């Protein structure tokens, strides 16, 4: 009858592909742009908060996960919150059992397994959300990207969401500088990458940008409308 | 294998090629069939208004409640399939009272909206327990109330996205009411002006003529609690239009 | 798997349950079973469809099932579902007896079995019980009773009804000929034989093709007795005489 | 256990299974309910007039409690199930809250049950619409209905089943402050509402009445005939 | 310890119960009613361990009322007694047993007057008269001495007052007032309390 | 060939082919090739791990897992399923050591994980794993072992194997080796040679060679190849590729 | 047989003020007629405006402290704000009653600033009942700390004395004095006294030494 | 611990002490033993303090849920039955809750006594606690349904004072409450040190 | 373990400048009987921490199995992060508390010693989950016999060298052998440094009996 390869997550296309995974990837691609970076001492997430209407406050996109780690969501927000709750629970469990912060890579591995589980069962659906995970642990600043395919990447900078390719191009051309940047110019690079996504008729304002930074001696802190101004001044 | 209809060729948790859950989009379409609701968050209160949509004169408007009380400091205006809104209202009330029981403090409006919104995509098939929901809630809710941060207004759709809105209109006439609220909203407008503006918009969008028995209006001020206006109290503002 | 699901417990676009309707067609093709409520008894008459002379018929009956001390039932439809339903009926009657130490009222047993059938047409995806039953009983509340049941879980108190092949014609004849509150056991038996004559048109109504059981009250004890071959033969012969006398 | 999603959202936001349950309701026998000053009246059409039937066993008006009673349109067996759960809930509420259930409470319970079947896995919606009538403890008469979708509203007078629209229009045109002045006027209003759709008068009407501090009373056929005769004289003039 | 008594006449069941609810050396209540009207013609006189009594009586009351509403006809006193016995016996070996001593008085159009006796083990016994508590020891001798199967209701009240006077004279506990109810073909009738 | 009988692993084609498993194999042959060669004193793995974007860190999306203190694992296909199977193999080895009190033989770990992946080739409620993987171990009392498990769940021992897009070319060039007589220090060099031969620089632009051996050189511990040895192997592979 | 609880000694004390809160505890950790460590402080920092003292079985003290920290993190994540002192007290009552039938053998005192900048001292029992107090002393030497605080801070049984408001300077001296007297008569208290002062700037922390044996 | 509650023409008076003991040690002299369940219904803390507090807080939660669902305020009988059922679910597990639930509902003033043992009895005069007997004494010698508000106040104060005087485990301040048709009011927090001077002349 | 079967006696531990040293004898006693005379009661959890356990040797073996497997999985991950001695102590405390709460205690009292990030760690944990850190730890009869000497040395001299700490441990174990009925002469000494964990044994402590002739 119908395309018979698209509805179920447990049905392989004759091309060796699962179309539900790709549709969840599209769900991520339809979300608003997020871009993250990392120096040798900091890992910054800056997100382009999108507004439903001119009278609606923009969606929160950076979410706290632990004392030392944070995420930037892009996709289905309910899936994002469920996965964020799982991350928070794992971090709290690690602090309870071992009295140490949970390493970022192991947390991302847990996320990968948890999101792979629905990839293989009937009735289940992939987590239609992509997460930019920036955290700081003993192994220096970390930034991670997780896809609905349950495949996660150890990045040096990444942008996911709508019109992400321009931000990725900017990040690629300016990768060589990020390591030696300080926090201010690192978040300036992030803001430039995020601006590369925006159309010609809009520019960054304190309303539609949020910044989350985690570093060597820095609590993970989400910077909001008023607090974004010191990072915003000096771009163009 | 015949007589099978394409109504159930897809699962509930299936994505469209554009990456949107089919059931969520269909629930959003169902929202556009509900009664129009309007909410405005001013600095001295939050007002919520909704048309009753009385089908026949034999139906008593007092029974058809489309605005409810989560607690003394939170309200909720509902549009869509009002039958599905009651589960979410009960969950919100339970969460508010649990928060008071555990912490001895009023639960933040944002926290209540978040707690209710987590239920939105908690639906599925055999993968879950027998008590699991089978379909998304066909209700959009306008949570409004006062808390430590001041007057707050929120909007939750079946997708589970909850967003803070200065002035939001939901229901059949969402687009026109939203354009009008764009035209009328100022960040420093008073609660009386908010109430009058909301009733004006409802009159503009309602098919029935605006009167004291075919709308419901409620306010949540930083002082007094959630308050439902009545006759002899809604005429006093309807007359001005 | 949704692909192979038959969707038994769903609604039709026009608002009807196809599975119940199909089971009802199956029952309508099944053996004729009619019951008549009399002033001093209630009887079940059932066409036997397996007439082949290599059958033994060891048991008490082939259509009439004794449900408790004070009640009996017949079946039109699928025999195996009939067996599971009659076992469940016996369990329900004995559960009331255990709980209250008194016989179960007939309508309560009918209601319990019909509730089970409703459960099978409400949830679970299982096909309904394609069995329509025909209950006869007695209790200290409403006296002699006759009850019909449907696969959908519907039931009705009837004073004369027929389920099975040629049920409509039998119902029409019963409506024409049943006398309200004035029908004795012998009158009801004669009417049953007459109705079965015009219902089993092809089979010519031998006494080997019908199973009749009467529920009467004797000395405060209910007696459910399957009519013997001799006396069913006598009933048939009397009806033949009456039919011949009609020509006079 | 069966866990398929029977009721799912269709395009344009319709729940087809609920609409089909409503269609099944539309094919049920007409049921009318009117709320008076000191009496509440329920009336049902009997298409099953067949004379070889025990009228007691096919009653479509059931007493949920001493002060609440209901009439239904749609599937009979689903109505039996809902009535049984409503009676159980009435008695449970009377144990736990010490007082008799208000009409709106059992109406909310029935509506919630129907809505839960609308949204839970592996069961179809109840194909019944109800008319829950009764008196509150404070002596205020009430009248509600519960559609298969689970929405419940309060009505001064309503009709469910076939000819609901016709009887609803008749009640709209004939429900005034004078038409419910006395008990007999309410009885005649309900009978007149049914006569707009029933094939023949009297023989196809089941009419139960509830008044203050008295249980439900099933009006016998003789009373229905005498009332219908009274409407006949009233219509002559 | 609480007190119950029942006297089955030819056409009635006279039941009386003390009204004292003490939870210490002090009596907290002096107008306690330990009779439960399960139906229009059934009374359940429940005594025993606190909490269990009210919960069990209300459970049986809910179920009897549900039977009435579900069927349209009341349970007979025999049927209600057997239902009560079945529930108590089922809970006997459960994790939450009910420690209650019961008297089930009732009238039926056919069976006539009925009086039933149930101990906390759920041992049912139809008796012409029965009693519970430590006052049963003092009063059952008088019941044996003076009861006859054809006792009138006025003579039954006199005999019951004799029993209560015996309690007042030779029983340590102070039970000043007793409720009195009679179940006749007309239903449950409240008689004047016997006080001292 | 299909369109009616390829909807579930719980369905047989008219000619007895489970098409879903074959589609999983189709998935695994569209991934970068991972090769493993067994020699006298261990097994050396090799992966042509493609770098999809240069924004990734060196070492992202590793395809050479470490499932127990003495067992390695090379993967091809979907990486999510590869990681899930790596965790399954880790859990199997952990349970074996907990119950029987010693290290799991690779001949048993391969069988256990192969049966686990076979359990997903039978039911309509699950889907076959889209990853074929290799396992390699060396113990003094059992020698060097190399096994492959594919989505069907078949386990065979190999003196050398390849999984991915360039399986055929990699096997053709591996056969030219005489691995039965060689040692790990040379097999790593040859594995780099094979990976660089089978790689195409025109379709997939860039890749980083990920190597790891387990053997007598490492006392049975499966370790990533030291950085200097990887540099020497890549130098030899580039010079040979001329 | 097996006894899950051992009394590990330790005394805690909290005094609330107009703009401060003092929480003090000994560092002695004991078991039977033995000393485990002389540097086990029993005052834990929850927020910048809350410090909790735990005395009793040390295992339950540690577990309860970690549960409280996890719950503050949960509340901050869910509601995007820190947990006020009264909310912490109510949550601790609920947590303690979560194990009513296997009670924590922990005596709890929560001292910190309320939302109006004043001191707040909340006392607890093992099963969870709490009330707001001007001052409370818990642990082994509670019976020896409490009467003197009643006489001085509460000014009870004292006539013709003006009820001077309590200051930080006098409260610290009184805490030090009551603990020096407690060590001289209670075998479980001593080896150090850690005082935590909850003030608008933050949590200060002193340590005064008192006798070892 | 002594608490009392009695109904009269102008509501129900609730009075309680403020002493909590752990053995012979006086843990606190300022225990608030009248649990303000909600502005229209009071509670009493007698027995295990944490038990009464927790279960009456759950009662408050359930009552507020009831008011939200049903749009009408819960009756004293319903709240008492809720508490009795909740506690009876834990029979024999060691709960030591004994409470007097007070309020004014559509059936006039309401007073119920609920304990962990399972009792639920209404009444016009109740007093639960260790010093409950000394409260019964003078409360019964002074009670009359036609009492004035001031006379009822003084009766409750004197009853709690005498209970404190005799019982060693009862003492502290005499908190007194008055439940009227529009809620309850805290009238006094008199200390027995001052009451001794008032009553000794 | 509601009742122990074969029990190990005191386990010692003292911090020093550059690591910690823990000593425990090689005996598993079945009550009074000295059944198993060469069992090792010191575990090398990883390169940075070690664990000496008194109490039931069966529960110690189970916990040794669990910890070893956990360290194996940690090494399998191969992501640089490794369990600190503090992390092992916290996990051990949580495990023992969870086991007491289920009324199935692990009848061990354990001494965790480690050296990570240039800091010496000495940790205590018992069957009831009581945990703390001290410069010197003694378990069982060592707390009454050996711990006084450790404290009287570390109070005067807060920091000890490796040789001083080793000598003090040897003296304390000599005292324990003198005055503990469940002691054994043979014992091991394990030290953590920057170099790792080294276990030396079977060591024997010299004893003096010259007061035998005095007693008459
Ligand atoms: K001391």
């Amino acid at each position: 009858f119908r395309n018979q390869y698209d509805n179920d997550v447990t049905v392989w296309s004759p091309q060796g592909r699962i179309h539900q995974i790709e549709y969840a990837m599209e769900a991520v691609k339809q979300g608003s742009a997020t871009v993250g970076l990392k120096s040798k001492t900091h890992a910054v997430l800056v997100a382009l908060k999108r507004a439903q209407s001119e009278l609606a406050a923009h969606q929160k996109k950076i979410l706290h996960v632990d004392n030392h780690i944070g995420i930037s969501i892009a996709g289905l927000t309910a899936d994002a919150r469920l996965l964020c709750n799982f991350m928070r629970q794992e971090c709290l469990d690690s602090r309870f059992v071992f009295d140490r912060p949970l390493p970022v890579s192991r947390l991302v591995s847990l996320i990968g397994s948890k999101t792979q589980i629905p990839t293989q069962r009937y009735g289940r659906r992939p987590y239609g959300v992509g997460l930019l995970i920036a955290g700081y642990d003993d192994m220096g600043p970390h930034i991670f990207q997780t896809c609905p395919s349950a495949n996660y990447f150890d990045c040096r900078a990444m942008s996911i969401g709508a019109r992400s390719q321009s931000a990725r191009t900017y990040l690629e051309r300016h990768m060589s500088e990020f390591m030696e940047c300080n926090l201010n110019e690192l978040v300036k690079h992030g803001l430039r990458a995020l601006r590369e996504t925006l159309p010609a008729e809009q520019d960054l304002t304190t309303k539609n940008v949020s910044i989350g930074i985690v570093g060597k001696d820095l609590e993970f802190t989400i910077y909001d409308d008023d607090d974004v101004s010191p990072f915003l001044e000096g771009l163009e | 294998m015949f007589l099978t209809r394409s109504e159930y060729d897809r699962g509930v948790n299936t994505f469209s090629p554009e990456g949107r859950l089919f059931q969520v989009e269909y629930a959003i379409e169902a929202i556009k069939l509900g009664s129009t609701a309007i909410g405005i968050q001013t600095s001295e209160g939050v007002c919520l208004a909704v048309e009753k949509r009385i089908t026949s004169p034999l139906m008593e408007p007092s029974s058809i409640e489309k605005i409810v009380e989560i607690d003394a400091h939170i309200g909720c205006a509902m549009s869509g399939l009002i039958a599905d809104a009651k589960t979410l209202i009960d969950k919100a009330r339970v969460e508010t009272q649990n928060h008071w029981f555990t912490y001895n403090e009023t639960m933040t409006v944002e926290s209540v909206t978040q707690a209710v919104s987590n239920l939105a995509l908690q639906f599925g098939e055999e993968d879950a327990d027998p008590g699991a929901m089978s379909r998304p809630f066909g209700v959009a809710l306008l949570f409004g109330g006062v808390d430590e941060k001041g007057p707050q207004l929120f909007h939750m759709d079946p997708s589970g996205t909850f967003v803070q809105c200065d002035a939001r209109a939901i229901g059949s006439a969402s687009e026109g009411a939203q354009s009008s609220l764009q035209e009328v909203y100022h960040k420093s407008m008073t609660l009386k002006e908010a109430i009058k503006s909301s009733l004006i918009i409802l009159k503009q969008v309602m098919e029935e003529k605006l009167n004291a028995t075919n709308i419901e209006l409620a306010t949540v001020q930083p002082g007094q609690n959630f308050h439902m206006f009545t006759k002899e109290e809604l005429e006093e503002v309807i007359k001005d239009i | 798997s949704r692909r192979y699901d038959s969707r038994t417990t769903i609604f039709s676009p026009e608002g009807r349950l196809y599975q119940v309707e199909y089971a009802m067609e199956a029952i309508g093709h099944a053996g004729t079973c009619l019951g008549i409520l009399a002033n001093d008894g209630v009887l079940l008459a059932a066409e036997r469809r397996n007439i082949h002379k290599l059958l033994d018929e060891v048991f008490f009956s082939e259509k009439i099932y004794k449900l408790n001390e004070d009640m009996a039932c017949s079946v039109a439809g699928i025999t195996s579902d009939a067996n599971v339903l009659t076992n469940e009926l016996r369990l329900i009657a004995q559960r009331y007896l255990l709980q209250y130490q008194e016989p179960i009222p007939c309508e309560q047993l009918v209601t319990a079995l019909c509730d089970i059938k409703q459960a099978y047409t409400q949830f679970g995806g299982k096909r309904p019980f394609g069995v329509s039953l025909l209950y006869i009983g007695w209790d200290k509340h409403y006296g002699f009773q006759l009850y019909q049941s449907d696969p959908s879980g519907n039931y009705g108190g009837w004073k004369a009804t027929c389920i099975g092949n040629n049920s409509a014609a039998a119902v029409s004849m019963l409506k024409q000929d049943y006398k309200e509150g004035e029908m004795t056991l012998k009158s009801a038996l004669a009417l049953a034989i007459k109705v079965l004559n015009k219902t089993m048109d092809v089979s010519k109504l031998s006494a080997e093709k019908v199973e009749i059981a009467t529920l009467t009250r004797e000395n405060g004890k209910t007696v459910i007795r399957v009519l013997k071959q001799k006396e069913v033969e006598q009933l048939i012969k009397k009806h033949e005489e009456e039919e011949a006398k009609a020509e006079r | 256990s069966y866990d398929r999603a029977i009721t799912v959202f269709s395009p344009d936001g319709h729940l087809f299974q609920v609409e089909y349950a409503q269609e099944a309701v539309k094919k049920g026998s007409t049921a009318v309910g009117v709320r008076g000053r000191d009496i509440v009246v329920l009336g049902v059409e009997k298409k099953s007039v067949a004379k070889l039937q025990d009228e007691r066993t096919v009653r479509k008006i059931c007493a949920l409690d001493d002060n609440v009673c209901m009439a239904f349109a749609g599937l009979t067996a689903d109505a039996r199930i809902v009535i049984n759960r409503a009676r159980v809930e009435c008695q449970s509420h009377r144990l736990t809250v010490e007082d008799p259930v208000t009409v709106e409470y059992i109406t909310r319970y029935i509506a919630s049950l129907k809505q839960r079947y609308t949204q839970s896995n592996g069961r179809r919606p109840f194909g019944i619409s109800a008319l829950i009538v009764g008196f509150d403890f404070d002596g205020t008469p009430r009248l509600y209905q519960t559609d298969p979708s689970g929405t419940y509203h309060a009505w001064k007078a309503n009709a469910i089943g076939r000819g609901a629209k016709s009887v609803r229009e008749f009640l709209e045109k004939n429900y005034t402050d004078e038409a419910i002045e006395t008990d007999d006027l309410t009885i005649k209003l309900v009978i007149k509402a049914l006569l707009e759709v029933v094939q023949s008068g009297g023989k196809n009407i089941e009419l139960a009445v509830m008044r203050r501090d008295q249980s439900l009373k099933i009006l016998n056929p003789e009373e229905i005939e005498k009332y219908v005769a009274e409407i006949e004289k009233e219509k002559e003039e | 310890m609480e007190y119950l008594i029942g006297i089955q006449g030819p056409d009635y069941v006279l039941v009386a119960s003390d009204r004292v609810a003490a939870s210490n050396i002090v009596q907290m209540k002096d107008d306690h009613d330990k009779m439960f009207k399960m139906s229009e013609k059934i009374l359940l006189l429940c005594v025993g361990e606190a909490g269990d009594t009210v919960q069990f009586a209300e459970y049986i009351q809910k179920n009897v009322q549900l039977y009435k509403m579900r069927n349209g006809y009341e349970l007979s006193p025999t049927a209600a007694a057997n239902f009560t016995r079945r529930n108590l016996a089922d809970c006997l070996r459960s994790r939450t047993p009910y420690h209650v001593n019961l008297l089930l008085a009732g009238y039926d159009e056919h069976e006539g007057p009925a009086l039933y006796y149930m101990d906390y083990l759920a041992a049912l016994a139809k008796a012409p008269f029965a009693a519970h508590g430590y006052g049963a020891f003092l009063t059952l001798s008088i019941l044996d001495r003076y009861y006859t199967p054809t006792i009138s209701r006025e003579r039954a009240v006199e005999l019951l007052r004799k029993c209560l006077e015996e309690l007042q004279k030779r029983f340590i506990l102070n039970l000043p007032t007793f409720s009195v109810r009679i179940i006749d073909k007309n239903g449950i009738h409240d008689l004047d309390n016997i006080s001292f | 060939i299909g369109t009616g009988y390829d909807l579930s692993a719980s369905t047989f084609s008219p000619d007895g082919r489970v098409f879903q498993v074959e589609y999983a194999m189709k998935a695994v042959e569209n991934s970068s090739t991972a090769i493993g060669i067994r020699c006298k004193d261990g097994v050396v793995f090799g992966v042509e791990k493609l770098v999809l974007s240069k924004l990734y860190e060196e070492g992202s999306n590793k395809r050479l897992f470490n499932v127990d203190r003495h067992v390695g694992m090379a993967v091809a296909g979907l990486l999510a399923d590869a990681r899930s199977l790596a965790d399954i193999a880790r859990e199997e080895a952990s349970n074996f050591r907990s119950n029987f009190g010693y290290n799991i033989p690779l001949k048993h770990l391969a069988d256990r994980v192969a049966m686990y992946v076979h359990a997903y080739t039978l039911y309509s409620a699950v889907r076959p794993f889209g990853c074929s993987f290799m396992l390699g171990s060396y113990s003094v009392n059992d020698g060097a072992q190399l096994y492959m498990i594919d989505p069907s769940g078949v386990s065979y021992g190999y003196w050398g194997c390849a999984i991915g897009k360039a399986r055929q070319a990699a096997k053709t060039e591996i056969e030219k080796l005489q691995m039965k007589e060689m040692t790990c220090r040379d097999i790593v060099k040859e594995v780099a040679k094979i990976i660089y031969i089978v790689h195409d620089e025109v379709k997939d632009k860039a890749f980083e060679l990920e190597l790891s051996w387990v053997g007598e050189l490492t006392n049975g511990r499966h370790e990533i190849v030291p950085k200097d040895i990887r540099e020497e192997a890549e130098k030899y592979a580039k010079e040979s590729l001329k | 047989r097996f006894s899950p609880y051992v009394f590990n000694g330790g005394t805690i004390l909290a005094i609330a003020g107009e703009d401060f809160a003092i929480v003090a505890s000994d560092t002695r950790l004991s078991e039977g007629f033995s000393i485990h460590t002389r540097d086990s402080p029993k005052c834990y920092k929850l927020t910048d405006k809350t410090v909790i003292g735990c005395s009793g079985f040390h295992g339950d003290c540690l577990t309860l402290t970690k549960i409280i920290e996890a719950r503050l993190k949960m509340y901050k994540h869910s509601n995007n704000k820190a947990m006020t002192t009264g909310a912490i007290a109510a949550m601790l009552s609920t947590i303690l009653y979560s194990r009513r039938f296997f009670p924590y053998y922990v005596y709890n005192i929560i001292g910190g600033l309320d939302e109006e900048g004043k001191g707040a001292v909340y006392s607890f029992d093992p099963v969870g009942s709490y009330q707001r107090d001007s001052f409370k002393a818990g642990g082994s030497a509670s019976a020896m700390l409490q009467p003197l605080l009643d006489n001085q801070v509460g000014f009870k049984n004292m006539q013709n004395v003006e009820h001077v408001p309590l200051s930080l300077d006098r409260a610290m001296r009184l805490v030090k004095d009551v603990f020096i007297s407690a060590a001289e008569r209670d075998v479980y208290t001593g080896d150090a006294l850690r005082i935590c002062i909850v003030t608008k700037e933050g949590i200060r922390e002193e340590t005064v030494s008192l006798r070892k044996d | 611990t002594t608490t009392l509650a009695f109904k009269f023409r102008h509501g129900v008076i609730v009075a309680a002490d403020s002493r909590a003991t752990a053995g012979a040690y006086i843990a606190s002299q300022t225990v608030k033993k009248v649990i303000e369940i909600n502005p229209y219904l009071l509670g009493t803390m007698a027995g295990g303090a944490a038990d009464c507090s927790f279960w009456e807080r759950l009662l408050a939660r359930q009552c507020r849920i009831y008011e939200l669902r049903n749009k009408e305020r819960i009756s004293v009988a319903a709240a008492s039955k809720l508490l009795a059922n909740m506690v009876y679910q834990y029979k024999g597990m060691g709960l030591s809750m004994g409470t007097m639930i007070c309020g004014w509902d559509k059936r006039g003033p309401g007073l119920y006594y609920v304990d962990s043992e399972g009792n639920r009895i209404s009444g016009a005069t109740f007093s639960v606690g260790s010093g409950s007997v000394y409260a019964y004494g003078v409360m019964d010698r002074g009670y009359s349904y036609d009492l004035e508000v001031e006379q009822a106040y003084d009766l409750a104060r004197r009853a709690i004072y005498q209970a404190t005087y005799r019982d060693a485990y009862s003492g502290g301040a005499v908190n007194l409450y008055h439940v009227r048709e529009d809620g309850w009011i805290r009238v006094s927090s008199d200390n027995v040190a001052d009451l001794h001077e008032k009553y000794s002349g | 373990t509601q009742n122990p079967m074969v029990t190990g006696t005191s386990v010692l531990g003292v911090k020093f400048e550059g690591g910690v040293v823990i000593a425990a004898d090689m005996l598993g006693s079945y009550g009074s009987l000295a059944r198993f005379r060469n069992i090792s009661r010191i575990m090398r959890v990883n390169n940075s921490t070690m664990l000496g356990a008194s109490g039931d040797y069966a529960d110690f073996q189970y916990l040794k199995q669990v910890l070893g497997q956990m360290v194996i999985d940690e090494e399998l991950l191969g992501d640089g992060h490794s369990y600190s001695p503090r992390a092992i102590h916290s996990w051990l405390t949580r495990a023992m508390y969870s086991r007491r709460s289920k009324m199935n205690p692990l009848w061990n009292t354990m001494v965790i010693g480690g050296y990570a990030d240039g800091e010496s760690f000495l940790g205590y944990v018992d069957m009831l989950g009581v945990a703390y850190e001290a410069p010197s730890l003694a378990t069982g009869y060592g707390a009454y016999l050996a711990q006084p000497l450790l404290r009287e040395v570390l109070e005067k001299q807060p920091v000890l060298s490796q040789t001083e700490a080793r000598d003090l441990v040897e003296r304390c174990m000599r005292v324990l052998y003198y005055r503990d009925a469940r002691s054994y002469n043979r014992f091991q000494i394990a030290t953590v440094t920057e170099k790792g964990v080294e276990i030396e044994g079977p060591l024997s402590t010299e004893t003096n009996w010259d007061i035998a002739h005095m007693i008459s």
